[PDB]
């Protein structure tokens, strides 16, 4: 009742803002020649994944409102696969972004050869091909279960071995390891930046390098803050058999809502933190 | 004749005297200037110093009276 209406209202507000913002970012990268850079190819992949993530939220809101899933099997298999794709592609795109900024900051002589944009495009295709290994099995499994009370849309496992295994793999490969890679790359970059007078010879090049590096760090931090609580909740629920109570249902939905909310936040940071994006957005609007 | 520096500075980089008489790098490479990591000691001549206010900020220069 009240919870379903609240969810629908917030999801619709996160759906229109997110879809508009991430369409705008992609359009600007395509439209203006100056925008194309290795970092911009990586930012474009992030915003693709967030547009696909936000286009699903109306069906879920209707499902919560009506108590039943009326959209069929195939749309059930697409929505769930997209749910997993969001997590894997987003974490890997941030990881590759951080390694790219590491090569640029610490190995400039050899940074020049490997930072051509085509390399970034191949990197992004490889990221999607890798994420399919987790994504496609989830799509194949998902099903519409005809519960007597109402139709459900869920994942069918062959149960303890096959279900705890999926949750563990998601916790390890799509969370802990990329976070360690990112933390080590930023520790080494912070070491380089603290003790160098100039990073690229030219003063302007130095300032540009430090600005892009800070923007990428802020995006990474925001994503980690939005996604950590749902990840911990899944583990703490698996091992404890929490009793069912109002607090449990409300807290659970709130953590899922935060994780989805992150999809609309990034286009605003691009505009506040990048002069080129801010300029293109103003020129687009006017 | 010293060219001391004060204020909020994250890092101080190259210090010098300009009438280009002398340059002292932070390490101590010199182009008779001795610098202690916060002053350097060496026609009117003017103190020059390079600095960065923050880790992500841009290289600046400050002259003297
Ligand atoms: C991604 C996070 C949210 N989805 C919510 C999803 C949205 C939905 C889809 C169709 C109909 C209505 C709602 C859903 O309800 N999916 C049911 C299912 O497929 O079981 C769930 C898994 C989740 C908590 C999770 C977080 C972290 C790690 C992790 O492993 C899992």
């Amino acid at each position: 009742m009240v919870t379903a209406i609240t969810i629908m209202a917030l999801y619709s507000i996160v759906c229109v803002v997110g879809l508009f913002g991430n369409f705008l970012v992609m359009y600007v990268i395509v439209r203006y020649t100056k925008m194309k850079t290795a970092t911009n190819i990586y930012i474009f992949n992030l915003a693709l994944a967030d547009a696909l993530a936000t286009s699903t939220l109306p069906f879920q809101s209707v499902n919560y409102l009506m108590g039943t899933w009326p959209f069929g099997n195939i749309l059930c298999k697409i929505v769930i696969s997209i749910d997993y794709y969001n997590m894997f592609t987003s974490i890997f795109t941030l990881c590759t972004m951080s390694v790219d900024r590491y090569i640029a900051v610490c190995h400039p002589v050899k940074a020049l050869d490997f930072r051509t944009p085509r390399n970034a495009k191949i990197v992004n295709v490889c990221n999607w091909i890798l994420s399919s290994a987790i994504g496609l099995p989830v799509m194949f499994m998902a099903t519409t279960k005809y519960r007597q009370g109402s139709i459900d849309c869920t994942l069918t496992f062959s149960t303890w071995y096959w279900e705890n295994l999926l949750k563990i793999c998601v916790f390890i490969f799509a969370f802990i390891m990329p976070v360690l890679i990112i933390t080590v790359c930023y520790g080494l970059m912070i070491l380089r930046l603290k003790s160098v007078r100039l990073l690229s010879g030219s003063r302007e090049k130095d300032r540009n390098l430090r600005r892009i590096t800070r923007m990428v760090l802020v995006v990474v931090a925001v994503f980690i803050v939005c996604w950590t609580p749902i990840h911990i909740y899944v583990i703490i629920k698996a091992l404890i058999t929490i009793p069912e109570t109002t607090f449990q249902t409300v807290s659970w939905h709130f953590c899922i809502a935060l994780g989805y909310t992150n999809s609309c936040l990034n286009p605003v940071l691009y505009a506040f933190l990048d002069e080129n994006f801010k300029r293109c957005f103003r020129e687009f609007c006017i | 004749l010293s060219c001391a520096a004060s204020g909020t500075i994250f890092r101080l980089y190259d210090m010098g005297w300009y009438r280009l008489v002398a340059s002292i790098t932070s390490g101590g490479s010199t182009k008779t200037i001795s610098r202690d990591n916060n002053t350097v000691y060496l026609a009117v001549y003017y103190c020059n110093a390079e600095y960065r206010t923050g880790i992500w900020e841009e290289l600046l220069d400050g002259w003297g009276q």
